């Protein structure tokens, strides 16, 4: 198994989805797994299912229960699906529409349109059922950084890029990219129960609550902020994620509340547990998988 | 035969990866010397103490594969020029480390992209590298024909795109471009990789790059149409863009993923091998002014004078008519015509003048001037094997030669590429006593013109020409003769000097100062002053390098003044140049100076750069 741990992600009954690169090496590759033993992570012999990549994991997600999509360095979007036995990671489809390294993919409400951004500086609406780009948008003038699909309205989503522009889209308009009212975003995230809410960190490490109409700031990490998500909770909690090698939890004031440093390197991915809300599980390219325990 | 490249992103295993690329054609490879998403830590803890290794290994390509196949490629995370002080440094020191890498392995050439305003960190980096011994590498800087924020989809519902013609704004990139190497010195490892994109811009943008060190192309497999059968093709102004890149020689590099699921390879050598030769190896070539009076040409350099037919044809044709109108049919067989070849060589005037005179059915009597102690020798053999008595070879400088009588015709080769600068003037005035009261001179005159161009290229070509053992500056001081190529002709050439023969002047002074002022309808940047010539051998018979009316003659190049400090010209502005012909008794040489819109320095005052020897 590839060394630099990319993303993590938990499903409904508590399998965890691990995406990993080769980022040095003879090799430069990927792969994914599943460990429906979250305890065994990251060790390759106790996990449920694997399959190795053509090249290495900028970023993935859940499709459902089985599906895996995937941006691959190659500039495909990669669809993977468990069988009836959860045993065996098939490739479901692999396009290569855009002409550089897929950066960030998001699954749109409906689970069945997906939205990718890439370093090519575009982002492509896909339809997982026909496998094809339904729409091509070139709105930043940069390498796309970050695409996140609205957690309950299908039609919106947003996305950040090098250029410094924080778009909200709505696919429903004939413009359908607006740019919203500093340092580089990095990471977007929907709020859970606001749904016109989100968050967004910078590249000097400062996570921020903005809302739809038209701001609270607090520097939390020394670095980039590399994620950002919410916890499953009534009042969800705000985990932060940066190149600094450390995780952060807050509150709802973007206020600090947990501090966690055993990673010994990047800190890529954040999931929380859908059987246990007061556990985060982390991965770095230090390859250790973390499981916290939240305080309450 | 066209030199292309592949350009990617991700390598899973360079012996897989640079396999397929060549098998479909590809003659290099550009990718990256790490992982493209490996970002690094150098400051903070713990990230830097990340145990290694940092990237690949070197031995997974023989040492012959790193020198001529792989170009590589800065990694997209480094952001030299960032605004967050952290970035910067970690920044420069991982650039620092993959330019040292690249070295390392020996890569031919390595790129960077300009895609903002503001590189100036990057610039001091890549400097500093590149004074860091005097390697061979070469730095291939990305940069867009159409900047991205200015060709983005207007799908943004509170930022519209500009819909009004922004002149100097549509050129920006060209402005990025012309800053980071400005920083860096005009290095000559510092070249231009010039990325098309989907839609072309207006002319004066792509005009922008004339005289540009342009060393490739980068097309991506996007911009590439589709015609009936199915194949990636381009549109007629792509088409028309790759012509102008063909003409530099420039390597086409292919960046993208395949979307028509080697075909675009085979494209652009069809494209190649569509379309219609001498000169061909001199392009840009800067070289001496020949001078013949003050040197003795050697052999072969005759050789070339003489393997120009179209250039004696013209010589003869007007011999021929000269007789014609100097001889009446009533005296066709009792008027013998002197002719007296000033500066016969090894006696191409000589073998033209008796062809004229069997065309025009007239007698003469010919003299072959010439000073070059070799070149009579061949005149000598000519004229014991064949001429004969009719030639009466001189071996004498034409302004001492005292002759037995007076010619009716004198014929002469002394013009330069910038007609006078052989100082032909000088020798035909010395040799215009022994000239009859109605004798005819051919040429009859002939005049320069001068035409200010732009080209970095050929500006840093004379930059290069400093010596141990001279002024610093004194390569910038004098005129080279190239076959002008990858330059951008500002305005349309003007008469500089002209001079008439015989001059029957009472005060005759063979100095000049003429003032020429060419508007400028572009953005550019001035460099120096293309000179070219035109001369009238008798009446409509003529010669002439002047583009607008070149001789359909492979001869004389074009000579090039160049000047100190490029000037930046604004469109719409005047170039005003001066120029001088100044002389001693010993010595003639050229003053020029720059007086609009910006006053350079005269240079070669007193030529003490560069004098034509008398
Ligand atoms: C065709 S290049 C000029 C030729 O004219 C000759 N030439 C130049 N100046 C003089 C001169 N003053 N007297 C005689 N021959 C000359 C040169 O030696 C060369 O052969
Ligand atoms: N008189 C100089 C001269 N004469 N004839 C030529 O053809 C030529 C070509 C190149 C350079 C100089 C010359
Ligand atoms: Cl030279
Ligand atoms: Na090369």
């Amino acid at each position: 198994m590839e060394r630099q741990l990319e993303a993590a992600r938990y499903r409904s009954d508590g399998a965890l989805l691990l995406g990993a690169s080769s980022l040095s090496g003879r090799c430069w590759a990927g792969s994914l797994w599943l460990f429906k033993d979250p305890c065994a992570a990251p060790n390759e012999g106790f996990c449920s299912a694997g399959v190795q990549t053509e090249a290495g994991v900028a970023d993935l997600t859940w499709v459902g229960e089985r599906g895996i999509l995937v941006a691959s360095d190659s500039g495909a979007v990669e669809l993977w699906e468990l069988d009836e036995n959860e045993t065996l990671i098939v490739s479901k489809f692999c396009k290569y529409e855009h002409d550089d390294i897929v950066s960030t993919v998001s699954v749109l409400s409906s689970g069945t349109q997906a939205v990718s951004g890439s370093k090519d500086i575009c982002i492509k609406v896909w339809d997982l059922a026909q496998q094809v780009v339904l729409s091509s948008y070139r709105a930043h003038a940069a390498q796309v950084t970050c695409v996140a699909a609205s957690p309950h309205k299908d039609s919106v989503f947003l996305s950040c890029s090098e250029d410094n522009r924080i778009l909200l889209w709505d696919t429903r308009c004939p413009k359908p990219a607006s740019q919203i009212g500093g340092y580089l975003p990095t990471s977007l995230a929907w709020h859970p129960q606001q749904s016109e809410v989100f968050v967004f960190g910078d590249e000097n490490g400062t996570v921020s609550l903005v809302d739809t109409k038209s701001v609270l700031s607090s520097a939390v990490h020394s670095q980039c902020v590399t994620g950002l998500v919410f916890s499953p909770h009534s009042v969800p909690f705000l985990a932060s994620l940066s190149e600094d090698c450390s995780l952060a939890v807050l509150d709802s004031s973007l206020s600090e509340l947990f501090r966690s440093q055993a990673h010994r390197d990047f800190v890529r991915d954040a999931t929380w547990s859908p059987l246990n809300h007061s556990l985060l599980t982390t991965v770095g390219w230090d390859h250790q998988v973390v499981h916290h325990v939240v305080p309450t | 035969r066209v030199s292309s490249g592949r350009d990617l992103n991700c390598v899973p295993e360079i012996a897989d990866t640079l396999g397929a690329v060549a098998k479909q054609g590809f003659d290099f490879l550009c990718m990256p010397v790490f992982h493209p998403r490996f970002k690094r830590e150098f400051i903070q803890e713990p990230a830097k103490n990340r145990p290694g290794p940092q990237t690949r290994s070197d031995l997974l390509l023989s040492g012959r594969d790193w020198n001529t196949l792989i170009v590589g490629k800065l990694s997209p995370w480094i952001r030299p020029d960032s605004k967050v002080e952290k970035i910067r440094r970690n920044s420069e020191a991982a650039m620092l480390q993959e330019l040292n890498f690249g070295a390392y392995l020996g890569l031919p050439a390595f790129l960077l992209p300009l895609n903002q305003e503001d590189n100036t960190n990057l610039a001091r980096v890549l400097t500093n590298h590149i004074h860091t011994g005097h390697h061979s590498s070469m730095f291939w800087m990305r940069v867009p024909l159409v900047a991205p924020e200015d060709l983005r989809d207007d799908i943004i519902e509170n930022a519209p795109t500009t819909h009004t013609e922004e002149y100097s704004g549509e050129e920006k990139t060209w402005m990025w471009w012309h800053n980071f190497r400005t920083l860096c010195d005009y290095s000559k490892r510092i070249a231009v990789a010039l990325e098309i994109g989907a839609d072309l811009p207006s002319n004066h943008v792509i005009d922008r790059w004339l005289g540009e060190p342009i060393k490739a192309a980068i097309l991506p497999t996007s911009i590439f149409l589709t015609n009936k059968k199915g194949f990636p093709v381009l549109s007629k102004m792509h088409q028309r863009l790759i012509f102008r890149l063909l003409k530099l020689e420039v390597q086409f590099i292919i960046t993208g993923t395949n979307h028509h699921s080697c075909s675009y390879l085979q494209y652009l050598e069809y494209l190649s091998q569509n379309r219609p030769l001498f000169a061909k190896g001199y392009e840009d070539y800067l070289q001496s002014p020949l001078q013949p009076l003050m040197d003795n040409l050697e052999s072969q350099t005759y050789e070339v004078f003489e393997k120009d037919p179209i250039k004696y044809s013209q010589y003869q044709q007007a011999i021929y008519k000269c007789l014609l109108d100097r001889v009446p049919e009533e005296e066709k067989d009792t008027n013998v015509q002197v002719l007296m070849v000033l500066g016969a060589g090894r006696g191409p005037l000589v073998n033209a003048s008796l062809r004229a005179a069997k065309q025009a059915d007239r007698r003469i009597k010919l003299y072959a001037v010439e000073k070059n102690p070799n070149a009579v020798v061949t005149l000598e053999n000519w004229q014991f094997e064949e001429w004969g008595s009719q030639v009466t070879v001189v071996s004498s400088d034409m302004r001492e030669w005292v002759a037995p009588e007076k010619a009716d015709i004198i014929v002469s080769e002394l013009l330069g590429s910038f007609a006078d600068n052989e100082l032909s003037p000088e020798c035909l005035d010395g040799a215009q006593h022994f000239l009859k009261d109605d004798g005819v001179s051919i040429p009859g005159e002939y005049t320069s013109f001068l035409a200010p161009i732009s080209s970095s290229k050929l500006y840093n070509e004379v930059r290069a020409c400093r010596e141990k053992d001279r002024d610093p500056e004194a390569q910038f001081e004098m005129p080279y003769v190239v076959r002008l190529h990858n330059f951008h002709q500002l305005s349309a050439p003007q008469p500089c000097f002209t001079f008439s023969h015989p001059n029957r002047d009472p005060m005759i002074d063979n100095n000049r100062y003429c003032t020429l002022e060419f508007p400028v309808e572009v953005n550019t940047v001035l460099h120096g002053f293309a000179g070219y010539f035109e001369t009238v051998l008798y009446q409509d018979i003529t010669l002439s390098i002047r583009p607008e009316t070149h001789s359909p003659m492979f001869s004389w190049f074009p000579i090039l003044f160049p000047i100190k400090q490029p000037i930046t010209v604004r469109e719409g502005q005047t170039i005003c140049v001066r120029f001088w012909r100044c002389s001693n008794s010993k010595k003639v040489w050229y003053e020029w100076a720059v007086t609009a819109p910006v006053c350079s320095a005269i240079h070669n005052p007193t030529g003490r750069s560069y004098t034509i020897g008398l």
